[PDB]
């Protein structure tokens, strides 16, 4: 199936993936779109953030969803 | 840009329509018809009315939907514009590819033909236009040719329309911009850009001069335009829907046009009262094309989203103008027979076999890995199906699978391709009376595609694919590198071309044999209550069971006999809290266990009974 | 009856501080911690201590001074691994991560209450709104819709350019095509299409969180955004629906969590909140009273002419009532 993901700069860009992938795994899969890294990935969505060790079908993320894209601003 | 291999499982020949027709184009003088395919194949009809099967040839060369075609220098020489990219130059008389414009960069969508100046432009999502002399194409002399590709810019979005006029000295282009732009051909200088559609426009059409133009747009609304006034002059709302296609008499007086709304209507651009409905289609128009041959036009040609092509006299106009919507027609004089398009399909968890729905509720079972049919159930409720057929059992994704030519198109991509790394047995390849290999779909897959090219010299050893299966090798983002059959791998020049064409990936499988090593997988063990901290090296190649009796071997501080007696009794090996069957794989645990809401790392429970 | 307390830094975590900060000043989110609070299940979880800090704020007899987290802290690294250490953080993340806990913390008391269709905590009544997407096929423009939910929105960024800017191009059309172009099951094939994202139902508080980041294929690294994002005080909606009910409310803002530092890797939250029509200022342990005019400017940085860039980072945006 294909999701999307709203990249930094607003940018939609789609995602071929099937319930049964992981996280990590999409996160890869951005990876080779946009070049970040998975670790300093955070994906947003519905109002959450997703796991790396939980799948998209335990999210319930099915086809056209939206995933929103962020990355961090650390503080102290 | 990585290169994938691909393959169509389908007939040796596919005398009709697979998956509908996208453009049409009417030949006069010897009464031929020409339709282009969304299964990628252009196909010639006779239109005599009297024959049994028009059927006459099929042109196969694109890899993807023919989105237009153009029939010229006076009589035939067919021009196609395709979503694999590429622009075709046939011998329309015989029925060949001469050569391929790999100059689009995305899908092409539309074609523009200067009859009289023998000029023809191609455009697509490529937002670039490119002009053509038809007879510099055609030519075979070459002396000093030094092709100069001349490009049209301006275009902010991407092109899903052009038209040119007879004389060849207005070319105007319709996209998603909403605004339509022209240009002079001639001189590629910017015109105007023609502001006044909601939506995007895809047909245009401009008269013999060049000095007006009409227009179809998404927003359902037909606009006529002055190209002197420089502006638009009418706005006609005919459909309750977009409108994609159109076609005009000579005259340019009446205008037809269809699209969404299934709808076909004749309205006098002249006195827009006047509106005749000619007919309401199957399915929404998607092109159509008039018979020229009288004035006013006996007859209209109709492309749509079905497989099936329609003629529907117009034969009748003017009798029903003078007296009194009720439409024209009802059923068609003339019918070009359609095949079915696989709508609907299934990967089942053996990743061997394959479940399908076509546009006549037909299913059908089939396999992958030998590229052909097994069976057709035939219109049985799909879902329930793919239900009833359910293996419990994983087997990684080794392949992708494509449904846009109305027929199964399976891709093999560098990545996934070798993954699956099943028994033989398992896979019904039974070797009186050896021993059961761990095998690779996607390695003997592979094998059998390339069956017949020497340079892997047998076969996989194992099974055969269809000697006419089509092998398509192409670049994932778009461009087509080459189309072979795979019992064609034989010819020396053929041969040639695989050598240059068949990427690394495959080259070390297939030729030097080097068969790629699994992909490990692990995970936790331990007892469950008592005993007497890291997970042990594993592999889903391994039968799962077998792991679990030495389990019982650090218990005791001829012995393999001795270690499958412990199964009955003590070894245990239950996971995510539910008993394990013996027989399921290692990777079948990954689908039921961590796939139960919980992290991809399960310890394994354990008990003395 | 209010008090104006700051929360100690135990190292690393003034990203805790001044996100409860930001939350303390949500009234309805507030007032739902403490009234949690008096029914006193006595057990221990991330909610019930955040009841008794909220409840230690609001409860204290002097008007200013600072309190210790202590104990919150002490849930928040026992529960979560991820926090479980002194390394900085992100205020967004840890937003998130609280408002989830403690949504599923009420979920589950929900569902323990019954057991002597899914049901909203007031988490969800507070900070929860649904957007609807829209697709529509250029090849056969057969639009599709799917509604989302989501508990605040990441909306990405401009130089020189306001949140109203930036929300309303979030809700612009966007085409699909080229490498990203959309999977038509008419179609059965890739195709360009237009996307529109559209907000369906409106939430109590609109958090809106800021993408100020960017990632440099070529350096393999990203980079703070600092660019100048003028936030207004007032923001008005306008609903979609059914069309039965159409919606127009106003929001007013109330906080904002600021990020302070000229790089991603590093930095400082404070907060900045309103109460009683002043502006208040809370960092970690100090909190002051500063004048409304010089919050628009510093939060935004113009040019580079401004030291360890100061950028409002998560906004709060309050329904009128
Ligand atoms: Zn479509």
């Amino acid at each position: 199936m294909q999701i999307f993901v709203k990249t930094l700069t607003g940018k939609t860009i789609t995602l071929e993936v099937e319930p049964s992938d992981t996280i990590e795994n999409v996160k890869a899969k951005i990876q080779d779109k946009e070049g970040i890294p998975p670790d300093q990935q955070r994906l947003i969505f519905a109002g959450k953030q997703l796991e790396d060790g939980r799948t998209l079908s335990d999210y319930n993320i099915q086809k056209e969803s939206t995933l929103h894209l962020v990355l961090r601003l650390r503080g102290g | 840009r990585k290169v994938q291999v691909s393959y169509v499982i389908r007939d040796e020949v596919e005398k009709y329509n697979r998956n509908g027709v996208n453009a049409l184009q009417l030949d006069p003088a010897l009464n031929r018809l020409f339709t282009a395919g969304r299964d990628s194949i252009i196909r010639i009809w006779s239109v005599n009315q009297h024959k049994q099967d028009p059927y006459i040839a099929s042109m196969e060369h694109h890899t993807d939907w023919v989105n237009d075609i153009v029939l010229c220098c006076n009589g035939k020489t067919l021009i196609s514009a395709s979503s694999d990219t590429t622009v075709k130059v046939w011998n329309a008389h015989k029925g060949f590819c001469m050569s391929t414009l790999r100059t689009h960069k995305d899908y092409v969508k539309a074609l523009a033909y200067a009859k009289d100046k023998e000029l023809v432009a191609s455009a697509g999502l490529d937002r670039q236009i490119f002009l053509w002399d038809v007879n510099t194409l055609t030519a075979l002399t070459a002396s000093n040719n030094t092709v100069t590709t001349s490009s049209l810019s301006g275009n902010k979005d991407s092109i899903y329309s052009l038209a040119m006029n007879q004389l060849g000295t207005i070319i105007v282009s319709g996209s998603t911009e909403k605004v339509l732009r022209v240009w002079d051909p001639r001189t590629c200088a910017k015109l105007m850009k023609l502001k006044g559609h909601t939506d995007n426009v895809k047909a245009l059409l401009l008269n013999r001069d060049g000095t007006q133009c009409l227009s179809g747009s998404s927003d359902g609304t037909i606009r006529l335009w002055s190209l002197g006034q420089q502006r638009c002059i009418a706005t006609y709302r005919v459909h309750d829907e977009g409108v994609w296609a159109l076609q005009v008499n000579d005259a340019f007086t009446h205008v037809y046009s269809g699209g969404r709304d299934r709808k076909i209507y004749c309205t006098d651009l002249r006195n827009p009262d006047i509106r005749v409905l000619i007919c309401e289609e199957k399915a929404p128009v998607l092109k159509m094309e008039l018979d020229r041959s009288a004035d006013p036009p006996p007859a209209i040609w109709v492309a749509t989203t079905k497989s099936t092509v329609n003629k529907w006299t117009l034969k009748g106009i003017h009798n029903f103008r003078a007296s009194g919507i009720t439409p024209l027609c009802t059923q068609p004089d003339q019918v070009i027979k359609g095949g079915a398009s696989i709508i609907q399909c299934h990967i089942l968890n053996d990743k061997r076999h394959i479940l399908t729905k076509d546009t006549n509720n037909n299913v059908a079972y089939w396999d992958v890995l030998k590229a052909c049919k097994v069976e057709d159930l035939g219109k049985v409720d799909f879902e329930d199906e793919i239900k009833k057929r359910f293996k419990m059992v994983y087997v990684p994704n080794w392949f992708s699978v494509d449904l846009k030519t109305g027929m199964l198109t399976i891709t093999l991509d560098e990545s996934d391709c070798f993954a699956a790394w099943v028994s033989a047995k398992d896979a019904g390849f039974s070797s009186p009376d050896g021993s059961d290999p761990k095998l690779n779909l996607g390695g003997l897959l592979l094998q059998a595609l390339l069956e017949y090219w020497p340079r892997t010299h047998k076969g996989n050893g194992y099974f055969q694919v269809p000697p006419h299966t089509p092998v398509i090798f192409g670049e994932a983002g778009g461009r087509t590198l080459f189309r072979l059959l795979c019992r064609d791998s034989g010819g020396e020049t053929e041969s040639m071309l695989l050598n240059e064409t068949v990427p690394q990936w495959v080259i070390d499988i297939t030729v030097d044999k080097n068969m790629p090593k699994f992909x490990x997988x692990x995970x936790x063990x331990x007892x469950x209550x008592x005993x007497x901290x890291x997970x042990x090296x594993x592999x889903x190649x391994x039968x799962x069971x077998x792991x679990x009796x030495x389990x019982x071997x650090x218990x005791x501080x001829x012995x393999x006999x001795x270690x499958x007696x412990x199964x009955x009794x003590x070894x245990x090996x239950x996971x995510x809290x539910x008993x394990x069957x013996x027989x399921x794989x290692x990777x079948x645990x990954x689908x039921x266990x961590x796939x139960x809401x919980x992290x991809x790392x399960x310890x394994x429970x354990x008990x003395x009974x | 009856n209010e008090h104006y307390f700051g929360l100690v830094n135990f190292g690393n975590t003034c990203y805790c501080n001044s996100v409860l900060q930001a939350l303390y000043f949500c009234r309805p989110f507030r007032e739902n911690v403490l009234a949690y609070k008096a029914q006193q299940k006595k057990k221990e979880n991330l909610l019930t201590c955040l009841a008794d800090l909220f409840h230690s704020i609001a409860t204290q007899k002097k008007k200013v001074g600072v309190i210790p987290p202590k104990k919150f802290i002490s849930r928040l690294r026992k529960e979560n691994d991820l926090f479980d250490n002194y390394m900085q953080q992100d205020a967004h993340e840890f937003l998130n991560y609280l408002l989830n806990t403690i949504a599923d913390i009420l979920q589950e008391e929900k569902k323990q209450e019954k057991q002597n269709k899914p049901e909203l905590t007031w988490v969800h009544e507070i900070f929860q709104g649904t957007l609807t997407n829209e697709t529509r096929c250029l090849n056969c423009e057969t639009v599709s819709s799917k509604d989302e939910d989501f508990l605040d929105l990441s909306v990405d960024v401009e130089q020189n350019t306001s949140i109203t800017h930036c929300l309303r191009d979030f809700s612009n059309t966007e085409t699909l095509c080229s490498e990203q172009k959309y999977y038509c099951e008419t179609c059965c094939s890739k195709q360009e299409a237009q996307k529109r994202m559209r907000v369906k139902k409106l939430p109590m508080i609109l958090a809106l969180h800021l993408k100020r980041f960017k990632y440099m294929e070529q350096l393999h690294r990203y980079t703070k955004l600092s660019y100048r994002v003028v936030f207004p005080l007032e923001l008005r909606l306008f609903n979609t629906s059914s069309d039965a009910v159409n919606l127009d409310r106003m929001y007013d803002l109330v906080a904002v969590v600021v990020h302070c530092g000229s790089g991603p890797n590093r930095g400082h939250y404070i907060t900045i909140v309103k109460s009683h029509g002043f502006w208040l200022l809370f960092d970690d342990d100090i909190v002051e009273k500063i004048d409304a005019q010089a919050i628009e400017e510093f939060y935004g940085l113009t040019s580079d002419i401004s030291k360890n860039s100061e950028s409002g980072y998560i906004l709060f945006y309050q329904s009128r009532e």
